[PDB]
């Protein structure tokens, strides 16, 4: 079962979702300074580099404002969360391209 | 070349004979024996067919299309209906509705209506696998969005160029600023959309300059 299959079913469950929605992906290219929180981007860590990003949306994500997704390091995985009402960022995993940060995959089963 | 308005094909058609034009081709071709590939072939120049090169009076800078079924149709950020708009373009939607007077969420993400008008809708990379991000990343439509870019550049006056994130940015990052309206701020996705975006009332801005140009402004609401 795949990473983003996962974070759909942790979502559809945290938010009450509904189960089989489909969702889409936007994929955006952008400099990690622009993205994450201040204490997560460091120099000589995150600091400068572009990362891949991944949001996903359905028409229910939409009417929540709830944005899951995931972030790369060229195919390093950076980062697995979502953004919230209030724009407040909650991570479910993130890594500063030397090592985890923060680590609550466990919670995708 | 097949689906590729006259007007552009007729200033552009220098490209098609460039060896790296030929090998994105060649690549783009075996990519679609072996994947399905958005947008399908006539729609990758949807762009050009919107309006004539002649009428382009804005130009927006996006990244790849849209990698699901039946989103992408030539146009940065805009998708078919009825498929929702992407997160981006709700944010698009959310600043117009507080820059532009009486704009409404048209209940769809079809940017056509701002195309006809001569708003330039240009991503850098004009092809992707589907469901694949990236996948036709750096095989060769940055040099020919480059080449579109510049002679946007050379062969026009006043245009306003809307650059959103820093990518977008580095590709905008050789317009003539004396010759050219250059407006930059962060990328419209929600990850981003609060570091700049929300705020730089970009749609009034460009009509204010539009206006000031000589040409006749853009009707963002001419979607509804
Ligand atoms: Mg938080
Ligand atoms: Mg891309």
């Amino acid at each position: 079962m795949t990473l983003e299959l996962q974070l759909k079913h942790y979502i559809t469950n945290l938010f009450n979702l509904p189960k089989d929605e489909k969702w889409e992906c936007e994929s955006i290219e952008e400099i990690a300074d622009d993205i994450l929180p201040d204490q997560y981007v460091r120099l000589g860590a995150l600091s400068n580099k572009i990362l891949q990003t991944y949001t996903y949306y359905s028409d229910t994500l939409h009417e929540s404002n709830i944005y899951p997704f995931i972030l790369y390091y060229q195919k390093q995985l950076i980062a697995i969360g979502y953004i919230d009402e209030n724009h407040d960022m909650d991570f479910l995993y993130l890594h500063n391209t030397i090592m985890p940060l923060l680590d609550q995959r466990y919670l995708l089963t | 070349m097949e689906f590729f308005g006259e007007s552009w094909k007729k200033h552009l058609s220098g490209e098609f004979g460039k060896p790296y034009f030929i090998k994105l081709m060649g690549f783009v071709a075996e990519e679609r024996k072996h994947y399905t590939v958005y947008p399908p072939p006539h729609q990758v120049f949807t762009w050009t067919q919107m309006c004539d090169i002649k009428d382009v009076k804005v130009v927006i800078l996006g990244q790849d299309p849209y990698h699901g079924p039946n989103q992408a149709h030539g146009l940065c950020f805009s998708v078919q209906r009825p498929v929702p708009p992407p997160p981006s373009l709700e944010n698009i939607y959310k600043e117009l509705s507080t820059d532009i007077e009486d704009f409404v969420h048209p209940g769809h993400g079809d940017l056509s209506g701002w195309a006809k008008q001569g708003v330039l809708l240009l991503n850098a990379v004009l092809t992707v696998r589907a469901h694949q991000a990236n996948s036709h990343k750096e095989r060769g439509w940055e040099q020919f969005t480059d080449a579109v870019v510049s002679w946007l550049n050379q062969n026009s006056n006043g245009l306003v160029f809307l650059l959103w994130g820093s990518y977008a940015q580095k590709k905008g990052s050789a317009i003539d600023r004396k010759r050219h309206h250059v407006l930059q701020t962060a990328h419209p996705s929600p990850l981003s959309v609060y570091r700049g975006f929300f705020g730089c009332r970009h749609f009034s801005k460009t009509n204010e300059l539009l206006q000031k140009s000589g040409k006749k402004p853009i009707d963002w609401k001419e979607l509804l």
